[PDB]
RNA sequence: UGGAGAGUUUGAUCCUGGCUCAGGAUGAACGCUGGCGGCGUGCCUAAUACAUGCAAGUCGAGCGACGGCGGACGGGUGAGUAACACGUGGAUAACUACCUAUAAGACUGGGAUAACUUCGGGAAACCGGAGCUAAUACCGGCGAAAGUGAAUGUCACUUAUAGAUGGAUCCGCGCUGCAUUAGCUAGUUGGUAAGGUAACGGCUUACCAAGGCAACGAUGCAUAGCCGACCUGAGAGGGUGAUCGGCCACACUGGAACUGAGACACGGUCCAGACUCCUACGGGAGGCAGCAGUAGGGAAUCUUCCGCAAUGGGCGAAAGCCUGACGGAGCAACGCCGCGU
RNA sequence: ACCUAAUCAGAAAGCCACGGCUAACUACGUGCCAGCAGCCGCGGUAAUACGUAGGUGGCAAGCGUUAUCCGGAAUUAUUGG
RNA sequence: GUUAAGGAACUCGGCAAAAUGACCCCGUAACUUCGGGAGAAGGGGUGCUCUUUAGGGUUAACGCCCAGAAGAGCCGCAGUG
């Protein structure tokens, strides 16, 4: 039984991408938002922010690495 | 017959049909085995202590044993040899052939791995009932 | 990539190889790539060591794990 | 409060559903009962595949009902469905399992299989 | 899509904006009684701007999918005829 | 290279025509007898509940006093599915723990915590609390970045390459019986829209649009894993699907997920159903179609065997470590072969 | 695995058939009976075709019987009505 | 007029009462004189306020009456209240 310990990192590495995830759409749900105003304060340097989340589809690798055009493509 | 006909029907063969019916397929699933497929053997139980007759111009008596399979299904069969050791419900191997001029009777009760277990009076023809000699 | 491998044949008390290379993923007893020759264990009424270095070459280059037992055929 | 002739579920995997009443048994003009009492059941529904048939007089334990006992403290208890359990000639049930809250009140020393088995009592 | 192979064959019906179906003749050879036999699957085809009508001989290329049968690319117009 | 016949309707014929025998087979049974050297194959019938054993770990040159790679390979089975499941040739709309070839850069700055002693509750599965701590763990600037040790060398990190490797996908053809079954689907057929996965996509949804398929077998029933091969045959063909390899599906039953390079996961997991059994009746545990052995329907199929030396596979820089893959033995005339009395 | 040296030819052989086919015959008991049978069927007072001993034939550490499949069956025939 | 638990145990007999009831939808068997069966059966939805858009006629047109769709939201035990 050497999955029990394989268990433990199961409900411990849902913590830090789910983070992860809903912080980088937020980020991204308010981004085109701030992309339906478009005052370049609300959206200008966190839509790179929004991008280096989406670079963190390559930090945080839970969503995939190839995957990391899923959504980024269009704002930038 | 012409070649244009035979691409569009072929020739579907002929059917037969298997001698000995009441043995060999899958029969009648009643969420157990309830009935099954003996391709050469089986079990047997017995249900009758048998006297018959042949039918077609002969005059001799016979001594069939009509049982109830194991598959609950109905046939007749015939103790070969001289020895009777088997009364009613009683297990008998069974292995197929019909005996002709008998107007219904089915299988062979094999003389030898049952309740019909060896049969004296042969000395020569052995292997056919069972009988042994550990000198020879 | 690909390792380089002895497909074991042969009946009872007597075993015989033929040098073949696939991936690991791939088993032992089939699903094997190629042959560069056979080769032969026992030495009595029988050779010693059988290989052709020709397509042996072809497999080094894109990459191959020779096991080490397997190396004493090559260094010779 | 049961009846001469009212209808309950049955509760366990017999082989039986719906059940009817046919007589309380007890004293005589007897009209009522309730939880911890036999009766004389008969099927009137019955799930294919079980070892009770369809028409059949059987026994039962009144387990559950609508009504509820009073207790010693003043406590009530009330259901929302009656239910009972098809027992043997010698008192135990003739089913594997019970699927339901039986009441609190059900054993003396007497059902002493029935409370082993309940989800909570 | 640029090298896809080819069926040519007559156009059925434009039944359907961007969609005619193109019918091919096909002889196919018995297994064993030797005289061939025709077939004729109906292959459905996506044109540009309805460039087909009923009857036309065409040349068809392939492409990567899009939907139900909707599979095949019509290119040319050998005939133009009814 | 190679291809036989005999019998029987009549008082007696020629013909048509059936039925019947000689022969080869069996992962057969059962009947009598029993010397084996040696080679192979031994659940095919109730998918009948599964005791007791072993099958997945490794790293003390991470780092403390869990952080990594592997459990997606491998070894069992045929209930399902008449289908790109499989066979066979074409095609690019994109997918690598690995393996490697060159080259880059391998910086900068922080803070939370298991094991551990006290804390209380439960018989238990164990948990809520508090002081203690590193990490190569964690975080910030058509964009992230790691260091470690016997003699700096070495060895993993990181980005873009492209080669092998590995999976995915639509397409031509091969793919059982029935027409005493003729109609059939409705998001069905199509555009358009944005969302959606490695990508195309009615891929799932929304307004319009009137089509899909079909007598060239569409739809629906019962039977079935499929090929390379095995059997018989003069051959053409007929019947079969077992050990042995390639591909496929499934894990008492029916769904759904999570970590990671590419699982809807056999030995993990949350839930729901029918069953076994224990607890303090508040709750928890169990999934031998892994290797064998017992139980069970049966006319029918075996040792609960030591063991990693050879070949193959994970991990480590190496000694080595776990390996029921396997190298071999224990038992039955079970099959051919050779051989004696 | 192999192999030498020993008291010893001493422990180590069945099984089915035998009218016609189809390979292989005689004498009595029963005598349309216990039977036997792949079909023609042999049995009403023995009967080369039933049990028995003798005899022979076959194969041989193996012989028969069964159920199933292909050939015999040109009896689904494109090669072949 | 209402009623706990049970629901024909009442009785010559479900006698009287209780339930079903409108419009708009999905769906509907045996049987037949091919019209019928059929309101077969069994099922769902309905209230008020706010935002957009496609529908007649009247009229030069603001104006007036007739209507149907999705979406968003609010409240009660219950929206043909
Ligand atoms: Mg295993
Ligand atoms: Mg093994
Ligand atoms: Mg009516
Ligand atoms: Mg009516």
């Amino acid at each position: 039984k050497s999955a029990i310990k394989r268990v433990k990192t199961t409900e411990k590495a849902e913590a830090r991408n789910i983070s992860q995830k809903s912080a980088m759409r937020t980020a991204v749900k308010n981004a085109k938002t701030a992309v339906s105003n478009n005052a370049d304060n609300k959206n200008e340097l966190v839509s790179l922010a929004v991008k280096l989340v989406d670079k963190a589809a390559q930090s945080n690798l839970i969503h995939s690495n190839k995957a990391d055009r899923i959504k980024s493509q269009l704002m930038t | 017959p012409t070649i244009n006909q035979l691409v569009r029907k072929p020739r579907q063969s002929k059917i037969k049909k298997s001698d000995s019916p009441a043995l060999n397929k899958g029969f009648n699933s009643k969420k157990k085995k309830f009935t099954d497929l003996n391709s050469p053997q089986a079990r047997g139980v017995c249900t009758r202590v048998g006297t018959m007759t042949p039918k077609k111009p002969n005059s001799a008596l016979r001594k069939y044993a009509r049982v109830r399979l194991s598959n609950n299904i109905e046939i007749n069969a015939y103790i070969p040899g001289i020895g009777h050791n088997l009364q009613e419900h009683s297990v008998v191997l069974v292995r197929g052939g019909r005996v002709k001029d008998l107007p219904g009777v089915r299988y062979h009760i094999v003389r030898g791995a049952l309740d019909t277990s060896g049969v004296d009076g042969r000395r020569q023809g052995r292997s056919l009932y069972g009988t042994k000699k550990p000198k020879n | 990539a690909v390792k380089i491998r002895l497909t074991r044949l042969g009946s009872k008390r007597n075993p015989f190889y033929r040098i073949v290379v696939a991936d690991a993923r791939s088993p032992r007893d089939g699903r094997i790539i190629e042959q560069i020759g056979t080769y032969n264990p026992t030495s009595a009424n029988a050779p010693e060591i059988k290989v052709d270095e020709a397509l042996a070459l072809k497999w080094l280059n894109d990459g191959a794990k020779p096991t080490d037992t397997v190396h004493n055929i090559l260094s010779k | 409060m049961i009846q001469q002739e009212t209808r309950l579920k049955v509760a366990d995997n017999s082989g039986a559903r719906e059940v009817l009443t046919i007589k309380v048994l007890g004293g005589s003009g007897r009209k009522t009962a309730n939880i911890g009492d036999v009766i004389v059941c008969t099927v009137k529904n019955a799930t294919p595949g079980g070892v009770v048939k369809k028409g059949d007089v059987v026994k039962a334990v009144i387990v559950r009902t609508k009504s509820g006992v009073r207790r010693n403290d003043g406590s009530y208890i009330k259901f929302d469905e009656n239910a009972c359990v098809i027992i043997r000639d010698d008192k135990g049930p003739r089913g594997t399992r019970i699927f339901g809250p039986v009441a609190r009140e059900l054993r003396e020393g007497n059902f002493m299989k029935i409370v082993s088995l309940a989800p909570e009592v | 899509r640029n090298d896809r192979k080819v069926y040519v064959g007559k156009v059925v019906s434009d039944k359907m904006d961007k969609t005619i179906t193109v019918l091919v003749e096909t002889y196919k050879t018995h297994k064993l009684y030797g005289k061939r036999v025709k077939y004729s699957k109906k292959y459905k085809t996506h044109d540009e701007n309805n460039s087909a009508k009923l009857g036309d001989i065409v040349k068809i290329q392939e492409t990567r999918p899009l939907s139900a049968t909707k599979r095949f690319r019509l290119v040319e117009i050998v005939e133009e005829s009814v």
